[PDB]
This record gives C-alpha cells, sequence and structure tokens, in this order.
C-alpha cells in the first residue's frame, strides 16, 4: 500500500542546482516527518536532511548545511529538496525516507522511496 | 556531530557460520541505533531497532545488542540470501549518522 | 501470554474534516463576555483527520502512532471497546512508558518500564466478569507514578486531547450525543481539562488499547471499532466567552484572509 517516489533526478553543471521531489501515498504522511539519504557510487549511506511532520523546524547535514533546503507540502503529500551551489562531491542517488525513530520522528515504520539519480558534471 | 565505524569493513562466510558485525559510535548513544540491511540495486531494509528490537517480518536467525558506545549485529546461522551490506545508524541527536557500512561475502 | 492479533496487511487511510472542533480551554483562568487571543498548541480547523478502523468487519489492524506535539482523538462507540492508550519512546522494558486504562468502576495510570506485547489488548472473560493487563503487557517494574480516578469514558461521541509540556502530561475531554455517521460533527464545543499529571518522562509514540472477549489470537473476538486522529500545531487563536465564562466561538487566525481580519481587530 506504501510508496515513496522520487523525481526530478537528471545531469547537472557544478555551481547549478537541481530540486527533487518525493511524492507520498498510502499513508498519513502528514503525521511524519521525512529524510532524505544519498548514496554515492560505491559508498555506503549518508544522512542528508530532516523535516518535521509540520513543515517548521528543520535540520541539515554539515556538508550540505547552507546549500540544501529541506521542504514539503502537506496538501499535495509532496517532500522536496531544493540544492544550490552542486559540486562533483554530490553526485549521488537520493531517497527519500520514513525512518523508524524513537526519539525524533516518532516513526514506527521505515519506509523507503526508490531513489533518483543526481549526476554533477 | 557523533561519529559511527564498523569492524571489519568486509568479511566472508559460508552457509550455516556464525557472523559478527561491530558498531562503535565515538559517544555514548545508549540504545537508539538502527541496523540496515542493503542488497545491490535495492534500497536498505531495517531489521532492528533500538539496539535490539527485531522487527516484524526478520527472521529469528537475526539479533543484535549492546548499549553506549559499543554494539553488535549477529547472524546466528547465515544463509545463502543474506548476503548484503549492513549499516548501523544513530538516531540518539541530530544530525544522524550512518556507519561506513560492513559487506559480508560469500566464502 | 501475548498473542499475533496483527496477522493481516496494513490498511489504507481515511480521512475526515476536523471543522471547528478540537478546541480546549487554553487555561484555568475565568474570563467572561471578551474576546480572548491566545497562542498555544491546537487543532487546525479544517484539516484533515485520520480515520481509523482497528477492528473491521475479523481484520485487526491497530498501529502504533507518532505523538509529536500533541494528538487529537475522538470515537464514536456504544460498545466500549475503546478502553485507554499507551504513550511513551521505545514501548519496551528499556524506558519509562505511560500506561491508562479504564474499567467499569475506575481509571488507573501507571507509569512504569512495561515490556509490552507486539499488538497489545485488554484480555475480558466472561464465568461475573473477569478482566487482565496480561495481554497488554508481560511485567512491569521500576514504577515512578501511579494515579487512580474515576472513569474518563444516537450515540455518545468522546473526544480527548493529550499533550506533554514540562513534564505534565494534560488531559482535556469532552463527552457529546451525536446522530451522524461515519463523520465529525459541525459546530463549535470547547473541551474542558481533565487531570494535570506530574510525570516527567518523555513521549513520541502511542497507541490505542481495545478490549477483546474471549469468545490463541483466533479465540479473541471485538465488533468494529474506529477512532479519528488528528495533530496539535502552534496557532493562535482568538476564543469567544460568553458571560458564563463557556467559550461559544473561535477563529483560527491562519484559516484565512478574513480570520486573520477578525483576529487583528479582536472581533468577529
Ligand atoms: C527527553 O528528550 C530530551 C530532548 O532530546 C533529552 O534531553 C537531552 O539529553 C541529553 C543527555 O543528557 C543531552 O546531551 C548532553 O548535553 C550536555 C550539555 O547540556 C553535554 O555536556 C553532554 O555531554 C550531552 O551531550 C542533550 O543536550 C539534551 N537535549 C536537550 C535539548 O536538552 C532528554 O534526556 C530525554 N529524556 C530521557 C529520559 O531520555
Ligand atoms: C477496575 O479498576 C480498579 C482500580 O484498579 C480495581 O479495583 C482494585 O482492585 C484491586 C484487586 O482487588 C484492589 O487491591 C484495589 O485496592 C482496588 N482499587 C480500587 C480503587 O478499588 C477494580 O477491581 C477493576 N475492576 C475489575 C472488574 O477488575
Ligand atoms: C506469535 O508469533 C511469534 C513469532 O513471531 C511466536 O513465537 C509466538 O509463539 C506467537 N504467539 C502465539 C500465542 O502463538
Ligand atoms: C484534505 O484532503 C483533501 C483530499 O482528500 C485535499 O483536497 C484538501 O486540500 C486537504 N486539506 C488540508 C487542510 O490538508
Ligand atoms: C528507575 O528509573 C529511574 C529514572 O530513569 C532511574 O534513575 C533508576 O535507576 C531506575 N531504577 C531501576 C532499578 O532501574
Ligand atoms: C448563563 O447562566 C445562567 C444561569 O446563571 C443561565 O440562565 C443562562 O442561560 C446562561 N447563559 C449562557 C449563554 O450560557
Amino acid at each position: 500500500e506504501v510508496q515513496l517516489v522520487e523525481s526530478g533526478g537528471g545531469v547537472v553543471q557544478p555551481g547549478g542546482s537541481l530540486r527533487l521531489s518525493c511524492a507520498a501515498s498510502g499513508f498519513t504522511f502528514n503525521s511524519y516527518g521525512m529524510h532524505w539519504v544519498r548514496q554515492a557510487p560505491g559508498k555506503g549511506l549518508e544522512w542528508v536532511a530532516f523535516i518535521r511532520y509540520d513543515g517548521g523546524n528543520k535540520y541539515y547535514a554539515d556538508s550540505v548545511k547552507g546549500r540544501f533546503t529541506i521542504s514539503r507540502d502537506n496538501s499535495k503529500n509532496t517532500l522536496y529538496l531544493q540544492m544550490k551551489s552542486l559540486r562533483a562531491e554530490d553526485t549521488a542517488v537520493y531517497y527519500c525516507a520514513n525512518l523508524k525513530d524513537s526519539r525524533y520522528s516518532g516513526s514506527y515504520y521505515d519506509y523507503w522511496g526508490q531513489g533518483t539519480l543526481v549526476t554533477v558534471s | 556531530v557523533i561519529w559511527m565505524t564498523q569492524s571489519p569493513s568486509s568479511l566472508s562466510a559460508s552457509v550455516g557460520d556464525r557472523v559478527t558485525i561491530t558498531c562503535q559510535a565515538s559517544q555514548d548513544i545508549r540504545f537508539y541505533l538502527n541496523w540496515y540491511q542493503q542488497k545491490p540495486g535495492k534500497a536498505p531494509k531495517l531489521l532492528i531497532s533500538d539496539a535490539s528490537n527485531m522487527e516484524t517480518g526478520v527472521p529469528s536467525r537475526f539479533s543484535g545488542s549492546g548499549s553506549g558506545t559499543d554494539f553488535t549485529f549477529t547472524i546466528s546461522s547465515l544463509q545463502p540470501e543474506d548476503i548484503a551490506t549492513y549499516y548501523c545508524q544513530q538516531y540518539d541527536n541530530l544530525p544522524f549518522t550512518f556507519g561506513p557500512g560492513t559487506k559480508v561475502d560469500f566464502k | 501470554q501475548c498473542v499475533n492479533l496483527t496477522t493481516r496487511t496494513q490498511l489504507p487511510p481515511a480521512y475526515t474534516n476536523s471543522f471547528t472542533r478540537g478546541v480546549y480551554y487554553p487555561d484555568k483562568v475565568f474570563r467572561s463576555s471578551v474576546l480572548h487571543s491566545t497562542q498555544d498548541l491546537f487543532l487546525p480547523f479544517f484539516s484533515n483527520v485520520t480515520w481509523f478502523h482497528a477492528i473491521h468487519v475479523k481484520r485487526f489492524d491497530n498501529p502504533v502512532l507518532p505523538f509529536n506535539d500533541g494528538v487529537y482523538f475522538a470515537s464514536t462507540e456504544k460498545s466500549n471497546i475503546i478502553r485507554g492508550w499507551i504513550f511513551g519512546t521505545t514501548l519496551d522494558s528499556k524506558t519509562q512508558s505511560l500506561l491508562i486504562v479504564n474499567n467499569a468502576t475506575n481509571v488507573v495510570i501507571k507509569v512504569c518500564e512495561f515490556q509490552f506485547c507486539n499488538d497489545p489488548f485488554l484480555g475480558v472473560y466472561y464465568h461475573s466478569w473477569m478482566e487482565s493487563e496480561f495481554r497488554v503487557y508481560s511485567s512491569a517494574n521500576n514504577c515512578t507514578f501511579e494515579y487512580v480516578s474515576q472513569p474518563f469514558l444516537f450515540k455518545n461521541l468522546r473526544e480527548f486531547v493529550f499533550k506533554n509540556i514540562d513534564g505534565y502530561f494534560k488531559i482535556y475531554s469532552k463527552h457529546t450525543p451525536i446522530n451522524l455517521v461515519r463523520d465529525l460533527p459541525q459546530g463549535f464545543s470547547a473541551l474542558e481539562p481533565l487531570v494535570d499529571l506530574p510525570i516527567g518522562i518523555n513521549i513520541t509514540r502511542f497507541q490505542t488499547l481495545l478490549a477483546l472477549h474471549r469468545s490463541s489470537s483466533s479465540g479473541w473476538t471485538a465488533g468494529a471499532a474506529a477512532y479519528y486522529v488528528g495533530y496539535l500545531q502552534p496557532r493562535t487563536f482568538l476564543l469567544k466567552y460568553n458571560e458564563n465564562g463557556t467559550i461559544t466561538d473561535a477563529v483560527d487566525c491562519a484559516l484565512d484572509p478574513l480570520s486573520e481580519t477578525k483576529c487583528t481587530l479582536k472581533s468577529f
């Protein structure tokens, strides 16, 4: 029933920008916080950003802080990630996820999308 | 920011072997650690939450334990379908972090 | 002994309109014939409230939900299937958890290191009647808080608001008649304060406890059960107090430009 679908990937130049989105369905999206996680080819998982259920408080990894912006539209069940000043090092598969978390988001279930590839070159 | 490391970075084992993976935090994260299993081309699957709680649907051969800085993930009887890269992740505080990832290969 | 009730897959969500419900008295202060502007955690007007069918008609699906910054809970039943709630974080023996259970004569509230079942429920037997909490948890230790009082719980519509601020778990509630089905009624009704519990624990997740009758998991049956869950947000409200200090109306200042104007001018 639960689906998360990333889109908006593609190939961009260094110093450019790209806006990703994730369409959520099958669960009450507006009740959960959401995360972005990226995985560069040949590398492990890297946490990127987190936004609370109300779209208020936002948190970022130090490596993207000041460049990336996280947002959500709860009337469209869509999660967004706006990336500015992209670098070659940002090449990765980007996932939207609902990570099980007993401390912050309160999620009791773990959901992941399919992953959208972003290439910077 | 809390640092996460895992050891060994890679191990090989045969079917029926016991496999242990160590995850260590640079700071005391109590019992707030997740374990994920990722196979090539797929998103990570959660197996264990809160250090030792098993997710519904996860085979009883999987287990884990630990508290503070030193945590262990164990497979009591490795199956041919357990060949994957395992990650530990802390959610004691933001930003959240994942470990390097431990690859379990087939002997 | 814990049994496996949730043997079916998870059902998709349904939603209803909150209209103008979920407003509670923000404090214990008497005001009258006055429009008072207050900033607190309130349920947004005309928002989408999730409608759960924990027991669908014998499909048992009673999920653990996030608590966020507070929860609006409502139900309409005459079967007395909903008995209580569990609030906590890990919901296991590692942390303190809050267990609120209602029965025929009282309400019992305990905070202990409960080791809860995967899909906990209250066991009801008929011989005289017998009731057991060991279908909710296997064991509990290191209890820090205990409170006992009178029961918290056409058709009767029961509404609750749960907050957890600065160590205090605050419960508000209202009981009204309803002649509608499959939705929430229109109109305004403020929720009066019920109890302030000096507990001092973290709450991030919660679950609703249902009573099942012994008449292993296949031996437990109950009639259909459903409830509504919404979440509170930091909102500014203009509350209208009548001459007796009862709130008769309210404006959600962020609902629209018209409401913003009313809140600015302090007028309905
Ligand atoms: C309930 O949730 C709150 C909020 O997350 C928890 O508060 C946090 O507790 C940790 C552990 O004590 C604090 O970390 C420590 O901070 C001090 C500096 O104040 C530092 O010297 C220590 O080395 C350590 O990093 C954390 O800062 C604190 N967060 C906030 C916002 O105060 C609280 O512990 C939770 N309650 C329970 C029972 O878990
Ligand atoms: C409903 O809850 C009340 C409160 O826990 C139960 O009353 C208690 O019963 C125990 C066991 O006999 C006594 O030791 C307590 O002193 C009683 N407390 C109070 C306030 O009466 C009551 O038995 C429960 N009802 C049923 C059917 O179990
Ligand atoms: C519930 O399922 C578990 C397996 O996940 C099993 O070990 C347990 O015995 C079952 N409970 C009952 C009453 O059969
Ligand atoms: C509530 O959900 C409906 C879809 O069923 C949507 O059209 C409407 O805009 C939503 N309202 C709010 C406040 O989210
Ligand atoms: C009971 O809980 C308190 C608060 O967390 C803790 O300090 C105390 O050590 C616990 N007692 C036992 C026996 O676990
Ligand atoms: C206020 O209380 C009086 C009784 O003292 C009652 O007659 C009157 O109808 C009440 N008015 C409202 C608006 O509740």
